[PDB]
C-alpha cells in the first residue's frame, strides 16, 4: 500500500502524489 | 499483486542448464529480483530489475522478462547451486515473494527402508516415552508419515527432521519422534508407523506392542 | 562489509508477545527503507513490515496488520518489530533486510539481509494444572495442630482460585503467591491448619479452579 | 550520589504518626521525591521538591529537608498506608533510589510453625519430586529456609513464596518447594528443612525419610 | 488519564537477550525524558536507563552500561529497551516511567509509571544432554539389514557432535538436524544401518559431544 | 549524568555547558 493521497506508479516503481 | 513461481521442485544434474519461471498477476514492468537461499542461511541477492546481475554473482546466472512473465536461467549448474530460489516483486514500500523453487540432484526413485523403535526402559522410568520412526534412504523428498495408536491417528504430538541429500547416493532420510507421557504410554497396546511415498505402491506400516 | 544482525527470537505461547531488534555494521540505516521478512516452515518467504526513511510511512502485510509494529532508530542504527497477539502461523525465521543496491536508485531490491532469528509460536495458549496432595503426618506434635494442603503444579497462565471444602472452610487457610518455574509454568501451594483430632473423622477436599484453561479439580487429602 | 533510606522495616499501629528519613551522600538541594508502592503495583508519586505534595495525595503525608537529610511523615496511619516507601534523587537525566522502607502492622514476635511434606506417589510416578516446607504464622517477615539432603546443603534447586500480613492476626507465612528429578530423589534418604528466625532462639530442623 | 504499558517480559537464560517496549495513552512522549526503572526481588528500585527528548542523550546505570540500549519512537509513541549478555542480577519487574508533573519544569520527578513487566534470568545458561539408545529389532526384516541408533534429548544450546565407534564407523550413518521442543530444549537422533549378522558380535557405541556444557557421553546400543 | 561537554548544576538540577 501507499501513504494517503499517493498511488503506486508501476512505471516509476514508487508511490507518487496524485489527485482525483 | 500475487506472484506465482514454478516449479516447486526442480530435479537436475551437474552441468545442466535449467530455468525457473515466475508469473505476476498483473503488469509489473521489470520490477523483480531473484534470490538464492541455502538451508539455515540468509537469502543472497542474485539478479534485480529483471535482468541486472548483481556484482560478484557468477555470470552463469541470468534473468529475463517484462510485464507478467519472468525467468531465471542457470547455465551449467555447479554443486554449490543446489538450493532454494525465490522471486520477489518490489514497488513502493512493500514487497511480495513467490512460493520458492528447491533445486535438487536427480537420481532414480527409491523407496524408504522403514524402522520403528520402542522407547528405552531408562527414559520410560524417568517419565517420558519417545517413539521413533526412521525412513531410510529415499527419493524424492515428499514422504508422509502417520502415527497410529490403537488405530487412532495422532496429531500435534510428534516432530520430524530430514537430512540433506546424501553425498554418495543423493538420498534423503527422515526421523519422526512421537512424544508421550509415561502415563499415556501405558494406556495403549499397539504403536504404529504408517509411511506413504512414491516408491511404495501401498502404504507400509511397521508396529510393535509394549513387551 | 554491509552486515545486519537480529536478536530477540525464542518460544512464545499463542496470544503472547515478543519484540525483535536488529542492529547493523558498516552502513547507516537512515538512507534506506528497512524491512522485516520471514521464512515459514513450508520453505517460502513472506514480507512482514517496513519503515520509510525518517518514519514517514510504515507498511504491514495483511496477516500482521493491527498486531505488529515496526520502528526505527536512525541515530543509533536499530530497527524494531513488536509482535502481539501471536498466532501459530507467525512461527518462522525472521530476517531484517535493507532496500538498496550497488547503484542506489528510486526503487531498489533487498541487497543485504541479517542471518535471521528463530521465532516459534506454541499452539497451547493455555495449560491446566496438576493437583497433588500435601498429606499430613498422623504422628508429629501430639493431639494439637496439624497442617495439610494441595500443591498445584504446571499451569499457564495466571491466576488460580483455591477454596477448601466447597468454600465452607476459611479459618486458618493460606493460599500462597504463584511461583514461575524455569519451565515457564506456574506453581502455587495452598495450605490449612486443623486440629489433629479432626483428621480421623473429617475429610478435606481442596477446590482448584483455573478459569483460563476451564479446569476445575477436586483433591481429597488424607494421611498416609 | 547514594541515597541511604532508614529504616528498612517500620512496625507501627493504625493511627500512629511515623517518620522515614532519607540520607544523601552529598548535597542534593531539594531535588528529592517520595513514592509509595503496594506489592505487584506501580510506584505512586507522593511528594517532590522535598516538600511539595502532589495534588490528590492525602494531606496526612508531608516531607521536609534540604542538603543531605530528608524526612517523610505520615500523620495518623490508615490501613491503606501500609506499603513500601521509596526515596529518590533526580537531577539532569539520571535518578537514584534508596533501599526502600516497608511499613507493616505491629504485633508480638511469633515463631514459625514448621511442617515438611513428602512428594505424592502420583507425582513421583510421573517423574518429578516436589518437597514442600511450610513456615506458618510468623512475625516479623525476615525468615530463612535452608534445604539439606543427607546433610549436604542445597543451592539453586528451590523456590519460595511469602504471603502478605494476615488480615486477622497480622502474621506472615512462607512456603518453600525443593524440586528434584525422580532419579536424583532416589539417591538420598533423609530430606530436611532448616529454619532460622528471630523468635527462634536457635534454628529448627524438620525432616522425613523416603518411605 | 495518563497511562503507560510495558510488554516483552519473560524467561531468559544467562547470556541471552530480551527486548522490552513501552507504549502510552493520553499523552505524547516527545515532551518527556523517558526512563526505565526495575524492582529487584530485594524490594527496592534501581534506575536503569533514560533517553532525552528527540534522542539527544541516552544514559545508563553502571551495572547495565555496554549491555543495554534505550530507543524512542516519537511518531508512534514507543520506548524500547534492548537487554543483552543478561545476568542473573538483571532479574526484576521492569517499569517505564516519564519525567514530568502537574506543572512541567526544568527538573521533574517520575510522575507516571507503567504497571511493570516481569523479567527473570535463569542461572543455567547451558544444559548437558541425555542419551537413550534406539535398540534394533532382533526379529523383523530377516538376516539382511538392521537399524540402530542414539537419541540425544534435552540439551541447550547447539550444537552436538555425534560419531560412531570413536569415528571408525562412518559408512551408513545419518545424524539428523536438531529439533526444538516446546520445553525450549533441543533434541536430535543419530542412526546407522548395519548387516544383521554383525549384531551378535560387533558392539556399537555412539560418541555424544556437547561443547557448550563440556559433556561427553558414550552409549552402548544392543538388542533387547 | 550529563552529556559530554556538560556539567550538572545542583542548584537548578539541569545540565550546563562547560
Amino acid at each position: 500500500a501507499c501513504p494517503p493521497s499517493h498511488v503506486l506508479d508501476m512505471r516509476s516503481g514508487t508511490c507518487l502524489a496524485a489527485e482525483g | 499483486v500475487v506472484m506465482t513461481q514454478s516449479p516447486s521442485t526442480l530435479s537436475a544434474s551437474v552441468g545442466d542448464t535449467i530455468t525457473i519461471t515466475c508469473r505476476a498477476s498483473q503488469s509489473i514492468e521489470t520490477w523483480l529480483a531473484w534470490y538464492q537461499q541455502k538451508p539455515g542461511k540468509a537469502p543472497k541477492l542474485l539478479i534485480y530489475k529483471a535482468s541486472t546481475l548483481k556484482t560478484g554473482v557468477p555470470s552463469r546466472f541470468s534473468g529475463s522478462g517484462s510485464g507478467t512473465e519472468f525467468t531465471l536461467t542457470i547455465s551449467g549448474l555447479q554443486f554449490d547451486d543446489f538450493a532454494t530460489y525465490h522471486c520477489q516483486h518490489y514497488a513502493g514500500y512493500s514487497a511480495t515473494f513467490g512460493q520458492g523453487t528447491r533445486v535438487e540432484i536427480k537420481r532414480t526413485v527409491a523407496a524408504p527402508s522403514v524402522f520403528i523403535f520402542p522407547p528405552s526402559d531408562e527414559q520410560l522410568k524417568s517419565g517420558t516415552a519417545s517413539v521413533v520412526c526412521l525412513l531410510n534412504n529415499f527419493y524424492p523428498r515428499e514422504a508422509k508419515v502417520q502415527w497410529k495408536v490403537d488405530n487412532a491417528l495422532q496429531s500435534g504430538n510428534s516432530q520430524e527432521s530430514v537430512t540433506e541429500q546424501d553425498s554418495k547416493d543423493s538420498t534423503y532420510s527422515l526421523s519422526s519422534t512421537l512424544t508421550l507421557s509415561k502415563a499415556d504410554y501405558e494406556k495403549h497396546k499397539v504403536y504404529a508407523c504408517e509411511v506413504t511415498h512414491q516408491g511404495l505402491s501401498s502404504p507400509v506400516t511397521k508396529s510393535f506392542n509394549r513387551g | 562489509e554491509v552486515q545486519l544482525v537480529e536478536s530477540g527470537g525464542g518460544l512464545v505461547k499463542a496470544g503472547g508477545s515478543l519484540i525483535l531488534s536488529c542492529g547493523v555494521s558498516n552502513f547507516r540505516i537512515s538512507a534506506h527503507t528497512m524491512n522485516w521478512v520471514r521464512r515459514v516452515p513450508g520453505g517460502g518467504l513472506e514480507w512482514v513490515a517496513s519503515i520509510s526513511t525518517s518514519s514517514t510511512y510504515r507498511d504491514y502485510a495483511d496477516a500482521v496488520k493491527g498486531r505488529f509494529t515496526v520502528s526505527r532508530d536512525d541515530l543509533e542504527d536499530f530497527v524494531y518489530l513488536q509482535m502481539h497477539k501471536m498466532r501459530v502461523e507467525d512461527t518462522a525465521i525472521y530476517y531484517c533486510a535493507r532496500k538498496g543496491s550497488d547503484r542506489l536508485s528510486d526503487n531498489d531490491p533487498f541487497d543485504a539481509w541479517g542471518p535471521g532469528t528463530v521465532v516459534t509460536v506454541s499452539p497451547a495458549s493455555t495449560k491446566g494444572p496438576s493437583v497433588f496432595p500435601l498429606a499430613p503426618s498422623s504422628k508429629s506434635t501430639s493431639g494439637g495442630t496439624a497442617a495439610l494442603g494441595c500443591l498445584v503444579k504446571d499451569y499457564f497462565p495466571e491466576p488460580v482460585t483455591v477454596s477448601w471444602n466447597s468454600g465452607a472452610l476459611t479459618s486458618g487457610v493460606h493460599t500462597f503467591p504463584a511461583v514461575l518455574q524455569s519451565s515457564g509454568l506456574y506453581s502455587l501451594s495452598s495450605v490449612v491448619t486443623v486440629p489433629s483430632s479432626s483428621l480421623g473423622t473429617q475429610t478435606y477436599i481442596c477446590n482448584v479452579n483455573h478459569k483460563p484453561s476451564n479446569t476445575k479439580v477436586d483433591k481429597k487429602v488424607e494421611p498416609k
